């Protein structure tokens, strides 16, 4: 076992080429005589953090050596004004890893139409599935300007088409745009008239946090071509949680930033060459941004669209001009989200709720 | 185009640039003007700004204004004046912007006395008014006749006059939730003259019972949550033959009188979680009503609190034919 | 006959700090006032939470109103907003309203270990030296005081 | 400049933020072997907000009876800079007036 | 020993209202004793078992002894078999055997390909991925595998050697189910309506059965009682032929009816 007090980094190492495997982890206070500090901070001996195991598994597991700084940079504060510590129980096992689910499918070669569920009452809205939790649950949020405040949950695909909901969540704030996403039983959304991302745990039905996306344009300032307060778009891929937005520093161009789903902080920022208002929507795969350029209802002397014309890699920090044909049967493309578990796109296009199939390249480099 | 402000195509981006006034160089082709998150005071508005006819949408939220601005673009339709310190509304200001349809005045310090008599009536084309999160004590008198949505929620409104909702026949959505409103505060049938009203909400208030004499001609949605509703009179829900969605959850209700929902024929959903329902003989009609109900109507929230013998049990199903009650 | 104006604040709310789970209340004073309410973290505080005291000060002619609101540890630790738990004061008059200072309630703490301890130096008779000191992490910011041989030094001396 | 000076224990002291404004200051060590550059420090000078002079009282809107008079006070003397603290207090002033008829 | 096929489930006893919204309770059917084993469910904190001398002491809240378990427990699948506690260890597809007399762990078995830790639990979740059952046939393990595509997989476990003595794959999805119980080697799948699901109005009934001896399944419609909405755990006791149901904060006992429709 390993133990380290607040702001003190912890070290984990297995002999030879053996891999670290976390069994039990807690960030808080269970015992008062282990660490040494002020007695006022030691009065509360009942501090707990369940997400501690999830954080350690994402960094230490399937690796020979590990170094995690036990502070606010890696762990969110559960109880304020209390000197915390990190208790970790780990075992040394062979260097074997689990394939397909976490692993990158490659570079996108072509998008094709897959499923057509139904034609919703709203022109614009957003639908998705939680890729972390192994469940057939569908999350639905039809966008209504200055009135979006509810997230609908469906038990299965059959219930979603038939319109049989399981439960409806009453959100603490109004939602702006069709950019919402669900990451490990928690809802991430853009709060109305703010550059803030709100974390809402579906299990507890309470808000867990609110993060400020620095210099980000909000409330119809820099949305997608259709507007509708699409200023901030959230994405989920193989690399983790992402924030697709725009800053005035980049002159309205798309700015992509990786967000930590627990600490709710920016873990890197990238500036692109593509203008957000010129873009119809965007999605992340393996840390690569894909810009959708589509045609819309009411387009004076216009036919140019229905394509992926720009790509931006985060690891390489380099951009390229592509021409991947994108399906647009109905003109008003509202939302495009990628699910790494099924490798399909979750699209909302002019009242229509559609799923798109993907084809990938033999290599990614 | 201005030097300090960077215009992009048919848009002007003067947002978050520490500006205290509107820049001079504004083109005559612009449709949307962004001036939000600046330090623009009500004194920094040039007369030439009014002359730019092409502008239809102006964003001025999160600024440092005191009064409604003067010399705003003549042919404006949508205006965003929120998250600032607006305290005075003048007739002359709203008289300039005649074509104004959508007006948002959220999080400002707007008081009843601060607004001029019939200042909102000057904006003849106004349909959407958002007086949300202000310092209001009552609903203003001189409101636009052709208004469709009045959002005057999250204030300190304790009293509502009968004349406050005069000539507002065209109104469809009325949101008065999160206020110090009681049943003594609401005038004898103030809402009755709003035939076209479709949605009504007084959630998080202090109502001892639902407001009497409500319009039923077009009403579909009625929301009465977090109030102190002790009982619902029989006459209160009759003549609402068009209603589909009703919510009375988070109230102080113990029992209901038989046939209180007999006229709500179009009812699709009824919500009654968290309520101190005392399950005696007064709930016998409730269980029977829940059995013969169609799939069209969803009634949820009916759970017993008294006595300890039937505590926490759902009113949906009875045991041993409600003991020795019938 | 009495002069009518907007409400003027006398005792504006000052930044509070919770120590050993002891709930500390916020003070508010204005004149002329008939209604005084609190707007904590964007939204209004319930009427029941407010405790009014319409005490007329001698020094001033107009009606003075004083309202107090208790803030518990449970309120701050369960608040998961973007900024520090803040509160504002709104006062009502026959002419209008007036807002006060945003008083921020924080969880008071202090660490034992110093961020950077002063380092000893050898310096000539004409030479100059600077002694560096980084206090431990804590809310509010620590007040640094220098001592020459366990006795304080006066900078103005 | 008298405002900036170099110390024997390698320290850069600035008395007033007027004679030596904001910038990306970097420390560099030189030796007979070679030279080494340190991580640059982002020193930013901010201007706090200060209220401007009162305006004139406006004419009474109502001809007979209880009237109104306004006076504005903007935050421009000095105007906040580089993330300086905003002005403290109220921006508008209102008094009741009686016009003789 | 077998009483027959189940016809209907009815309300029998109401003991008390516990402080926890979830948990499980059962009696040892092998040992002829009136001892009650109580289990309150707390997320990431479940590690103690409470023993009660009689029914009267259980209602009055007078415990005999509390057992300090070696590992954290996952879900509400608690079962007692001949003076030994059988539980699912947190963040593992491993049953753990703990003898109450000696107060020491006697074994740990790995349930092959089984989904664990909120991967495939019941409708309400709460890490109820692995649920243990006791009947006329012996000890059973109700779980789910990704090989069966989240559908319920039932396996007979030996209480001594701690090994799989047979595996059966069903057609019912575990997350769609509320709880399950074994009688005469026949699985009974309970489908129910929960709290905060204000959209739901559907009837709570048993809609699926699976026989192990015949390896055949059928769609049934046996009405299941639900006074409250948060059905935590449902366990069958072959000695008294009653269900040990935990609904919401309350702790109840259900009476069972039987039919002679069995080959
Ligand atoms: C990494 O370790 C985690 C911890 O159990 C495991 O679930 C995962 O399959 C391993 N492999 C990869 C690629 O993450
Ligand atoms: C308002 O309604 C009244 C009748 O209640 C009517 O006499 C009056 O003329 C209406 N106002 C306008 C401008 O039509
Ligand atoms: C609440 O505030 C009042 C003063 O307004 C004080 O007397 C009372 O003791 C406070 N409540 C508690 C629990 O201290
Ligand atoms: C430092 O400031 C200068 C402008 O004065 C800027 O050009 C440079 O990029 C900045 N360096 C860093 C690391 O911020
Ligand atoms: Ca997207
Ligand atoms: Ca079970
Ligand atoms: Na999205
Ligand atoms: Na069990």
């Amino acid at each position: 076992r390993e133990l380290s007090c607040e702001s003190y980094p912890i070290e984990l190492r297995c002999p030879g080429t053996d891999v670290i495997m976390i069994e039990s982890a807690n960030y808080g206070r269970t015992d008062d005589k282990i660490c040494d500090s002020d007695p006022a901070q030691m009065e509360n001996i009942r501090c707990y953090l369940p997400d501690a195991y999830k954080i350690m598994s994402q960094r230490c597991n399937n690796r020979t050596q590990c170094a995690v700084v036990a502070g606010p940079d890696v762990f969110p504060d559960p109880c304020p004004g209390t000197y915390k510590y990190l208790e970790v129980q780990y075992e040394c096992v062979p260097y074997k890893v689990e394939q397909k689910v976490f692993l990158c499918p490659g570079l996108l070669k072509g998008v094709y139409q897959s499923e057509h569920l139904f034609e919703s009452d709203h022109q614009s809205g957003a639908w998705c599935k939680d890729p972390l939790q192994a469940s057939d649950k569908i999350y639905y949020m039809p966008w209504t300007p200055y009135r979006t405040d509810t997230l609908t949950e469906y038990s299965s695909k059959d219930d979603f088409i038939a319109g049989r909901p399981t439960t409806t969540y009453k959100l603490p704030h109004r939602v702006d745009g069709t950019g919402f996403v669900v990451y490990d039983g928690a809802l991430f959304f853009n709060k109305e008239r703010t550059r803030n991302i709100v974390k809402f745990d579906l299990r507890t039905r309470i808000k867990s946090g609110e993060a400020i996306i620095a210099n980000a344009n909000y409330h119809d300032t820099s949305p997608y071509r259709w507007g509708g307060k699409s200023d901030i778009d959230l994405a989920v891929d193989e690399n983790g949680l992402w924030v697709i937005y725009a800053t005035e520093q980049n002159n309205g161009k798309i700015v992509i930033s990786q967000l930590n789903p627990y600490t709710l902080r920016i873990e890197g920022t990238w500036d692109t060459a593509y203008d957000k208002r010129s873009a119809s929507n965007a999605f992340m795969i393996c840390g690569i941004l894909y810009v959708v350029k589509s045609v819309y209802e009411d387009d004076d002397n216009e036919a140019t669209g229905n394509k992926i014309d720009y790509i931006y890699n985060t690891d390489q920090s380099k951009d390229s001009l592509v021409d991947v044909p994108f399906p647009n049967s109905y003109q008003y493309i509202a939302a495009v989200d990628y699910n790494p578990r099924d490798n399909l796109l979750y699209v909302w296009n002019n009242y229509h709720v559609v799923k798109y199939s993907l084809d990938f390249g033999p290599l990614d480099g | 185009c201005p030097s300090v402000c960077r215009c992009d195509r048919n848009f002007v981006y003067c947002n978050e640039r520490s500006l205290t006034s509107v820049p001079l160089g504004i083109p005559e082709g612009v449709t949307v003007l962004y001036l939000h998150n600046n330090q623009i005071n009500n004194a920094g508005f040039p007369a030439e700004l009014h002359n730019v006819q092409s502008v239809h949408t102006v964003y001025l939220y999160g600024n440092q204004l005191d009064e409604f601005p003067m010399n705003l673009p003549k042919n404006v339709r949508v205006l965003h004046l929120q998250e600032n310190n607006i305290q005075t509304i003048s007739r002359a200001a709203l008289a300039q912007l005649l074509k104004l349809e959508e007006l948002h005045l959220d999080d400002n310090s707007i008081s009843t006395v601060g607004v001029e008599d019939g200042a909102f009536r000057e904006a003849i084309s106004l349909k959407l008014l958002f007086l949300s999160k202000n310092h209001l004590s009552s609903v203003p008198v001189g409101l636009p006749v052709d208004l469709q949505e009045l959002r005057v929620d999250e204030n300190r409104i304790a009293v509502i006059s009968d004349m406050a909702f005069q000539n507002l026949t065209s109104l469809e959505r009325l949101i008065v939730d999160g206020n110090l409103l009681t049943n003594k505060g609401i005038a004898e049938g103030t809402f009755s003259h709003l035939t076209k009203l479709k949605e009504f909400s007084i959630v998080r208030n202090s109502l001892s019972h639902p407001p009497p004499d409500l319009p039923g001609t077009h009403l579909i949605r009625l929301y009465l949550q977090d109030n102190q509703i002790n009982h619902i009179p029989l006459t209160a829900f009759a003549n609402l033959r068009k209603l589909e969605r009703l919510d009375i959850s988070n109230n102080q209700l113990r029992m209901l009188t038989q046939g209180v929902f007999d006229h709500l024929s179009n009812l699709k959903q009824l919500t009654a979680r968290n309520n101190p329902w005392f399950c005696d003989c007064s709930i016998k009609w409730v269980t029977e009503w829940l059995k013969y109900i169609p799939s069209s109507l969803n009634v949820r929230g009916f759970m017993c609190q008294g006595p300890e013998q039937v505590r926490g049990m759902a009113v949906r199903e009875l045991n041993m034919n409600l003991l020795s009650c019938p | 006959s009495a002069p009518g104006t907007l409400p003027h604040f006398i005792e504006e709310p000052e930044d509070a700090y919770i120590i050993k789970s002891n709930p500390i209340a916020l003070r508010c004073k204005a004149r002329p006032a008939m209604q005084i309410f609190f707007k904590c973290n964007g939204e209004w505080v319930h009427q029941n939470e407010h405790v009014s005291e319409e005490s007329l000060d001698e020094s001033s002619g107009l009606k003075v109103r004083e309202v107090f609101i208790n803030v518990t540890r449970q309120q701050v630790e369960d608040f998961h907003g973007p900024e520090d738990y803040w509160c504002q004061c709104v006062a009502w008059s026959h002419l209008g309203t007036s807002k006060s200072r945003k008083a921020s309630v924080r969880i008071a703490y202090l660490r034992k270990n110093f961020e950077q301890d002063p380092q000893g130096r050898e310096v000539p008779i004409e030479g100059m030296i600077v002694l560096h000191c980084r206090p431990p992490e804590g809310v509010p910011a620590a007040e640094v005081e220098w001592l020459k041989n366990e006795e304080p030094i006066d900078s103005e001396q | 400049d008298e405002n900036i000076d170099t110390r024997a224990d390698h320290n850069l002291i600035i008395r007033q933020a007027r004679l030596s404004d904001s910038g990306n200051y970097t420390c560099m060590a030189a030796n007979i072997v070679a030279k080494r550059r340190s991580l640059s420090a982002t020193v930013v000078v901010y201007v706090n907000g200060g209220w401007s002079s009162w305006t004139e009282w406006s004419a009474c809107n109502v001809r007979c009876g209880r009237g109104w008079q306004k006076r504005s006070r903007t935050c421009t003397n000095p105007a906040p800079l580089n993330g300086g603290a905003f002005c403290e207090g109220m921006s508008v002033q209102k008094i009741t007036c009686t016009a003789l008829c």
